[PDB]
């Protein structure tokens, strides 16, 4: 069907078609436009016009001008030919390397999985990372907010999970740049492409970019994260993967919801958000879970405005996340790489009934002796030296060193087992390494490393 | 937030003002009969 | 006395600075709060004051 | 056919302008062309407001609304114990339709004045904080309010699974039948608890009422009334129910969406005015019917979220106003350790104390005394008080998905109470506590049996409690 | 006259008249209901067309529907026959004892008292606790106005002034519960009941109920307050009665307002409240007075939204209260019960000439020492009790005491505290807290003026904790 523009403000377009109306979500294509001009339908206004939020710019739209509903959401290619490029909220390449030739596309909006379709009990997404597996895990399906922002290897870690995830458990990974700088983009991109995890000349790229700009209208920011949790959607219903989705940032698809829904001319609800903030967030954040074909589990850096944990936007993120891994300066500054905040991470699913007794004994062991080591830094007895001992070889062993960093370190990269992290924190634990120096413990993989470093 | 103290008023701020005006009336005291 | 007064007047600093930081989170609280709620208070007031027209 | 029949204006913003439909009364189910359902909200002279229970994705602009002739009711029933449903009714679970030949209208009001009488039977929890210092009876609504992530759940899960001794037993008017909505929660987190239920076999008699996060607004608004209408069918028929709201912050939320996206003029933090009645029309309904109307109860337990643990807000306040009495579960008493974090202070119970069992009452006045001078407390005297007060506090601790039966709560109270426990080093009760409740269970079913028949401890079975407390404690570590 | 129904919108119809408009306030009677619906008019909107509010549910009503004018406003039954019964908004019996058989029946919209039959006496209620006896002492004749946010005691402290101050009563008496839990409704009549103040065997019951509770819609929460003032009107106008009128809670009449005033087309005010807050407020309010043709005491439960004393709807109430009883969270959470603010509670009876001089003093030197104590508050938060100087250890000392003696426990409250209630009187709640300002209680500890009654129960306790 074809309709016509009637109305243009600002991002916002009234369409009119004479005959068959668009269902709401779907994706009109503007005609005569030099390069393509997405609209989104929102609402159904009455008399055959509908309004729509633009996935570009307005300037230049004339009343009259020929729309084309194309039958379906916005569409986008999926695909392991989508691993190593870049996509905008359209499905188009923005790396400039032609076209995506996947055979299969799907639609950006789509219902979260049925109840009968969730998998029952909680599990273990395992990392070979040796303090997220130990203090603050992941559970498969689950939603991890990833506090802290520049200056503590947020991107090194990043790249490590999509590295990890794709050696052990075969499964790829999206990575959603919602709101996201030209320059960082850019400067991501590249450092992805130099740590191998995008490999430009073969087909062994493990990541799918997907990135909306800031210099985007609202509607682009808003439904960047439903393109790339589409992409993350195919490689875990159509391949069975445990798929890894990285969404950077949430704070501001919540942003772009508020700016879209003012712009429709929604009144706005409490400090400037959204009405539908708390629906909007569920139907995007439903979607990632665990079938019973795959899984999907999502990393979410997670800005706080104005540092108010009960800002409806971060009260309303932190209802859906499941883990929570804090990267901080301190950490960084003490050379513990990567620079997870030990104490401040935390885990629902750090519980004895899901991780094990074992694990959960040896997890909370750690974190009472780094919290006697903070309380005795404080002042600074008998065996307040051997806590202090003990402490100083836990932090020093909770450090790693990464694969996706060998070309600047030269050292190699560990991807440590669960077992094996478990083992080495419990032997340091119980007391059988009060011989080897505290040196020993930096940047090594399983225990044993720890032993042979000792060893020269 | 230098003289946020005193700014905010209340009792750390009505104490201050005490204890300037005596030891500094004290001062002007032992100032003016030096005199 | 001394090595009485300057471990008392060290304990005493020491309680001091714990309760200014307990007040000190509260009132962030309350501040966080009544903040949040001054930015509702004008966007309703503007709201209410465009849909009059 | 405008009459019967309407044709949709617009859709957008949850609320769809329909065309005709003149016979249409207020607050009744119609039906779109796309198989989506909605209510008659506005009549206006020339157009109905409906809202949609779904999503406006379904429909467009000129879609047919068939209209059903019943005003919004929802299939009830025993049909319904064992089975998983959303908010109107509609099986989630796979296992077939719902066989229910009632139907009841989730927008009924509550019993008035005279259909009552005070609450006098008790809703064992099975969690000893509870049970011994926040009573519940049945009838009640109590409120469980706490930040997130404070053990709220589990609490009304320990409670649905506790109901299990009574309902394997063959007492009829002992027997809950529990339902629990689901308001804006994780999806899987219910198909967790309901595999966590399934487990326990404590679905059988369970209701799920499921409205999740990526569910429609309306429907998160919708789902608390559902499982009430479900719960009055045993109210009103002489059996007693329990039913638990989780929770009802984020029905206020989606009620917030809905009236926002209609242009009501916002209030407090962007609430409308009517988000108080949105809670005090449904809590209301659950009652305690004195013998002339059958003698059922429903008993509710509305679950609420504070912020930083802001007690003082619009909402939590709200629900206090409406019901009688709440379960405070702090942070900081959750983060030491301490679980249930229940903070005893300020909970309170205000029409449950006159449904405790005789025994529980006989050890928690000394226990609920004892904790409170406790409390106030933080020479030899004051010492010795903080001795207690620390052991009690380490007896109140519990497991997870392990409630206890009310004559053992006594037993272990009682160890406590009567001071057996002054010796022992606080980190050790809780490892006695486990083993002196095996003894108890294993080699004194006998004084368990009567307690539980006596209501009471009788001196023969005090003394008896007395003989083997101390024999036990003899040859502990 | 017969109109038609062309709008519902949640408690607000839009019904069409072709012959006989009705007046605003007239009650209209929908055709083909099971229960009676009536509609209360407030608007003319031209074209014959008039919005009214309705006074139960709307659910299943059709556009088209007939509606009759009854041609007078709202009318219930009023006289010595409503004592010991239940009514509803519309004067409907609520307790299934058979119809109300009054001789004559009043409409629930009259005028205020003109200026000409107000009364100027000021005689002093005495209540039995000693906070409200020392620093806000009630009146007789006079408006008395409990506020309090979510759980801090309004209830418990109306039913202990039920207890105190009704159950002695002289004349009638007359609770209307407004937006209030209908099981405290159920707990009230059978309290009365079992106490013998309603006889449900003869005419000897001595209170009415009027009941419109928080499952009803916003139209009889909204009109319930009328329906009770009604009542309580007859009985002062008619019979030249003492009446006690308890209203809990009036803060549900402004409230339910709002829901209806955004139905209604009204531009909101501050805080999402109808624009006619203060006025409505007002024209409940003046009829709740004392004439010289009768004695109206009003006790009214005024819930506090979000603990916020400057919401518009109690800081609207402030003005009408010859009394006023400011419950604290704060205090509450300290245990002290009933957790009145003494710094905040204030009386027009307060006046030397009224209450004595002695009485006076008292009050004043009690309310000082503890403004004093608050000043201090920071000082002592930060740096701690041991930099204050002598007196002001001692002033401290001293108002704690102070603030423990001001504690009470009631008889109602024994249920879950299980210490009796005590009732102290005037003079020794004056001759107390004289004695613990003129320092005669230094020594004692200051937990044994905690949840007792008159001072020589303080001594006992401090002796029995020794
Ligand atoms: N009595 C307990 N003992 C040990 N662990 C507990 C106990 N209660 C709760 N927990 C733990 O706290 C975790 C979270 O608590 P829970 O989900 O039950 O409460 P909640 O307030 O409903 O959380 P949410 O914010 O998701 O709504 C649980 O997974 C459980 O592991
Ligand atoms: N005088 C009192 N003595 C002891 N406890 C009280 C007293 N007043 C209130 N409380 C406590 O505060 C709770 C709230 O009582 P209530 O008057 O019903 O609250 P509200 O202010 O909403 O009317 C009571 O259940 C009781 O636990
Ligand atoms: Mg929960
Ligand atoms: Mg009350």
């Amino acid at each position: 069907a074809t309709g016509r523009i009637v109305a243009v403000i600002g991002a916002v377009v009234d369409v009119q078609f004479d005959e068959g109306l668009p269902p709401i979500l779907n994706a009109l294509e503007v005609q005569g436009r030099e390069t393509r001009l997405v609209l989104e339908v929102a609402q159904h206004l009455g008399e055959s016009t509908v309004r729509t939020i633009a996935m570009d710019g307005t300037e230049g739209l004339v009343r009259g001008q020929k729309v084309l509903d194309s039958g379906a959401p916005i569409k986008i290619p999926v695909g392991p030919e989508t691993l190593g490029r870049i996509m905008n909220v359209i499905g188009e390449p923005i790396d400039e390397r032609g076209p995506i030739k996947t055979k299969q596309f799907a639609p950006i909006h789509a219902e979260a999985p049925e109840f009968m379709e969730m998998s029952v009990e909680q599990e273990i997404l395992v990392t070979g990372i040796k303090v997220v597996d130990l203090l603050a895990p992941y559970a498969k399906g689950g939603k991890i907010g990833l506090f802290g922002g520049a200056g503590v290897g947020k991107t090194v870690l990043i790249m490590e999970l999509i590295n990890n995830v794709a050696k052990a458990h075969g499964g790829y990974s999206v990575f959603a740049g919602v709101g996201e700088r030209t320059r960082e983009g850019n400067d991501l991109y590249h450092e992805m492409i130099e740590s191998g995890v995008i490999n430009l000349k073969d087909a062994t790229s493990k990541v799918a970019l997907v990135y909306g700009q800031m210099n985007e209208p609202p509607g682009a920011r808003a439904r960047v994260a439903l393109t790339g949790l589409t992409v993350a959607e195919y490689f875990r219903d159509q391949e069975g993967q445990d798929v890894l989705l990285f969404i950077d940032n949430i704070f501001r698809f919540t942003q772009a919801g508020s700016e879209v829904s003012a712009l429709l001319g929604r009144i706005p609800s409490a400090v400037g958000y959204q009405p539908t903030l708390a629906t909007d967030m569920g139907t995007m954040q439903e979607r990632i879970t665990t079938t019973k074909k795959g899984s999907i589990t999502s990393v979410q850096a997670i800005y706080v405005p104005a540092d108010d944990l009960t800002d409806p936007a971060p009260a309303t993120t932190f209802a859906h996340l499941d883990a929570t891994t804090v990267l901080s300066r301190a950490i960084a500054e003490l050379g513990i790489y990567p620079a997870v905040d030990p104490l401040d991470s935390t885990s629902r699913i750090m519980d004895p009934n899901i991780v094990g007794s074992e694990h959960y004994d040896v997890a909370r062991g750690v974190q009472k002796i780094l919290q006697d080591y903070k309380s005795l830094q404080d002042i600074i007895s008998e065996e307040d030296k051997l806590t202090v001992s003990r402490a100083r070889k836990i932090q020093r062993f909770l450090s790693q060193p990464f694969q996706v960093a060998e070309v600047f370190t030269g050292h190699m990269g560990k991807l440590v087992p669960l077992k094996e992290t478990i083992k080495g924190f419990q032997q340091i634990l119980a007391g059988e390494y009060d011989h080897l120096p505290e040196q020993a413990f930096y940047m090594v993989g399983p225990i044993e490393e720890a032993v042979a470093k000792a060893d020269k | 937030g230098a003289g946020s103290i005193r700014e905010a008023g209340g009792a750390f701020g009505k104490r201050e003002q005490a204890e300037e005006e005596r030891y500094f009336r004290a001062q002007s005291r032992e100032q003016l009969a030096a005199l | 006395s001394t090595t009485s007064e300057q471990s008392a007047r060290m304990t005493a600093m020491d309680n001091a600075s714990k309760n200014a930081s307990e007040m000190i989170d509260k009132l962030t609280l309350t501040f966080n709060r009544t903040r949040q709620a001054v930015i509702t208070k004008e966007l309703i007031e503007i709201i209410s004051g465009a849909a009059a027209l | 056919d405008l009459e019967e029949t309407g044709r949709v204006l617009s859709i957008g913003d949850g609320i769809a302008r329909v065309h005709g439909l003149r016979n249409v009364q207020a607050e009744e189910m119609v039906e779109f062309s796309s198989g989506l359902k909605g209510m008659s909200l506005n009549l206006e002279p020339d157009n109905v407001g409906v809202v949609v229970f779904g999503n406006d994705k379904l429909i467009k602009e000129g879609d047919i609304v068939k209209r059903t002739g019943a005003i919004v009711d929802v299939p009830v029933g025993e049909e319904l114990l064992g089975r998983v449903v959303d908010a109107l009714g509609n099986a989630i679970d796979g296992k077939g339709p719902i066989g229910s030949k009632t139907r009841r209208r989730v927008g009924l009001k509550a019993p008035g004045i005279i259909p009552r009488i005070s609450v006098r039977e008790p809703m064992q929890t099975g969690i000893k904080a509870v049970d011994s210092l926040v009573p519940i009876g049945r009838g009640q609504r109590e409120l469980i309010i706490g930040d997130r992530q404070t053990g709220k759940t589990s609490i009304a899960i320990d409670t649905i699974i506790n109901q299990k001794r009574f309902n394997d037993g063959s007492d009829e008017k002992k027997k809950l039948y529990c339902i629990y909505v689901a308001i804006g929660q994780k999806r899987s987190t219910v198909a967790q608890l309901v595999k966590r239920l399934t487990d326990a076999d404590a679905m059988k008699y369970t209701i799920v009422v499921s409205a999740t996060a990526s569910d429609a607004a309306p429907l998160q608004y919708l789902a608390p009334y559902s499982g009430c209408s479900m719960g009055e069918y045993f109210r009103d028929n002489g059996k007693h129910a329990l039913i638990i709201y989780d929770d009802l912050s984020k029905q206020a939320v989606a009620y917030r969406q809905m009236s926002l996206l209609l242009r009501r003029p916002p209030g407090r933090e962007a609430y409308p005015g009517d988000v108080f009645y949105l809670h005090s029309r449904l809590l209301e309904r659950a009652a305690k019917m004195n013998d002339a109307f059958g003698g059922g109860s429903l008993t509710a337990l509305p679950v609420i979220e504070t912020q930083a643990g802001d007690v003082s807000a619009y909402i939590p306040t709200n629900v206090i106003s409406i019901t009688d009495g709440q379960i405070f579960l702090e942070t900081e008493l959750f983060y030491k350790g301490i679980r249930p974090a229940i903070n005893v202070g300020l909970s309170v119970s205000r029409v449950g104390s006159a449904a405790q069992t005789r025994a529980m009452k006989q050890v928690a006045g000394t226990m609920k005394l004892e904790l409170a001078q406790y409390r106030e407390v933080a020479d030899a005297a004051t010492q010795q008080l903080l001795s207690r007060g620390v052991r009690l506090t380490e007896l109140l601790k519990q497991g997870q998905y392990s409630p206890m039966a009310i004559e053992e709560q006594v037993a272990v109270i009682y160890a406590g109470v009567r001071g057996y426990l002054d010796k022992l080093e606080p980190s050790k009760i809780t490892k006695f506590e486990n083993a002196f409740l095996s003894h108890v269970v294993s080699q004194h079913q006998a004084l368990l049996g009567t307690i539980r028949a006596d209501g009471k401890i009788s001196e023969q079975s005090d003394a008896k409690l007395k003989e083997i407390v101390t024999n036990f404690l003899a040859g502990f570590e």
